[PDB]
């Protein structure tokens, strides 16, 4: 399973 | 940073001339990722050459498996040609059926 | 015993040719399973091996709108990158990341992973005790006290030890067949005079499973170094791996050099001698 990824740099 | 890429030109099983096989050329430890790699039957492009999904090791270089199913023979050679920025002139990777 | 899972992406910007290509794999120890190309017209996570096609339609339609969702992520993280480094958007440039877990041979949580790497160099990664950054420069010092007010790391603790090991352990129990198998090394060496002096010798190893394997001269009992070569380990394209390791001697001497052979799937390690 894929993760959830939406945090910026 | 550039990473010139390792060649590497094989058989799938060991070499024997008219039982079906396939040809390999595996190109790893490059980056950037753009890379053009060509499978050469007496010097002309083969057509049909499927590659593996890009991906890379631990050090973050990138590898790819190029291949094509084929039969060999006596008379034919067979090449890997890689284009990438590190070179200056593509790089062509003769067949020798022990490495 | 142990075993991992591993998702790796490579964003790749194309100034003055469309959006950045976003290409995604995922691995079970030295198998792949999954694929994502933003370029390819399916627009869907896509199955890379047999007994992941067991999955049914929520699974993929999940994993595609996850897989979509990291894209647009790292097409921004491309830009703010470019703003850390002061770079034009005239370059192309490369986001790379990987995160995943190990599981030991009871199937517990054994390590996570979750690491960024900036055109082709580390930029930062979550340290194994999952609560702290090591960032490689001064750009990623930014995102590292970011990610530590914002708590990121905390955030990230319920997938590396929830969701990705119980993955894991479902994608080993679904595919033991391919996943839990060891091949061993079928091995062989050949032979070839260089001159009247010398001869090449080269210990093959060829279709094991999984790709760890270590192949070592000795002469006369001893380690040898000087005068071998030692190619990186290569797929066979059939699930299997294959290497090499040759070595130099003088005509006459074969016998006295020993190529031996150790794998996962060899109860006793091999020795071959000419």
């Amino acid at each position: 399973n894929y993760n959830y990824l939406y945090r910026l740099l | 940073i550039q990473r010139t890429p390792k060649i590497q030109v094989y058989s799938r099983h060991p070499a024997e001339n008219g039982k079906s096989n396939f040809l390999n050329c595996y190109v790893s430890g490059f980056h950037p990722s753009d890379i053009e790699v060509d499978l050469l039957k007496n010097g002309e492009r083969i057509e049909k050459v499927e590659h593996s999904d890009l991906s890379f090791s631990k050090d973050w270089s990138f590898y790819l498996l190029y291949y094509t199913e084929f039969t060999p023979t006596e008379k034919d050679e067979y090449a890997c040609r890689v284009n990438h920025v590190t070179l200056s002139q593509p790089k062509i990777v003769k067949w020798d059926r022990d490495m | 015993g142990s075993h991992s899972m591993r998702y790796f992406s490579t964003s790749v910007s194309r100034p003055g040719r469309g959006e950045p290509r976003f290409i995604a794999v995922g691995y079970v120890d030295d198998t792949q399973f999954v694929r994502f190309d933003s370029d390819a017209a399916s627009q869907r996570m896509e199955p890379r091996a047999p007994w992941i096609e067991q999955e049914g339609p929520e699974y993929w339609d999940e994993e595609t709108g996850k897989v979509k969702a990291h894209s647009q992520t790292d097409r921004e993280n491309l830009r703010i990158a470019l703003r850390y480094y002061n770079q034009s958007e005239a370059g192309s440039h490369t986001l790379q990341m990987m995160f995943g877990c190990d599981v030991g041979s009871d199937g517990r949580f054994l390590r996570g992973y979750h690491q960024y790497a900036y055109d082709g160099k580390d930029y930062i990664a979550l340290k194994e005790d999952l609560r702290s950054w090591t960032a490689a420069d001064m750009a990623a010092q930014i995102t590292k006290r970011k990610w530590e007010a914002a708590h990121v790391a905390e955030q990230q603790r319920a997938y590396l030890e929830g969701t990705c090991v119980d993955g894991l352990r479902r994608y080993l129990e679904n595919g033991k067949e391919t996943l839990q198998r060891t091949d061993p090394p079928k091995t062989h060496m050949t032979h070839h005079p260089i001159s009247d002096h010398e001869a090449t010798l080269r210990c093959w190893a060829l279709g094991f499973y999984p790709a760890e394997i270590t192949l070592t001269w000795q002469r006369d009992g001893e380690d040898q170094t000087q005068d071998t070569e030692l190619v990186e380990t290569r797929p066979a394209g059939d699930g299997t791996f294959q290497k090499w390791a040759a070595v130099v001697v003088p005509s006459g001497e074969e016998q006295r050099y020993t190529c031996h052979v150790q794998h996962e799937g060899l109860p006793k390690p091999l020795t071959l001698r000419w």
